């Protein structure tokens, strides 16, 4: 959700540990275009850590 | 030297996802588009 973001080389990078994910609002929510991901489905990665 | 074809042999075949394991000496001869995932998809390929 943020402003602004970087460029595609200029890309930031936010490291992520220690923390539970709720991944129903950021995928069934419906508010996001498309997503492509391989070998993992994304309600499969609310049951794997 | 035998089975194998030139580009690949398809007329053997074999299931790569199923929604449940088979027990030892089970057959399943389905063919059809079922569940790959953890998200049933209702028939045709599709929805991840």
């Amino acid at each position: 959700n943020a402003t602004r973001f970087a460029s595609v080389y200029a890309w930031n990078r936010k490291r992520i540990s220690n923390c539970v994910a709720d991944y129903s609002v950021l995928y069934n929510s419906a508010s996001f275009s498309t997503f492509k991901c391989y070998g993992v489905s994304p309600t499969k990665l609310n049951d794997l850590c | 030297n035998l089975d194998s074809k030139v580009g690949g042999n398809y007329n053997y075949l074999y299931r790569l996802f199923r929604k449940s394991n088979l027990k030892p000496f089970e057959r399943d001869i389905s063919t059809e588009i079922y569940q790959a995932g953890s998200t049933p998809c209702n028939g045709v390929k599709g929805f991840n």
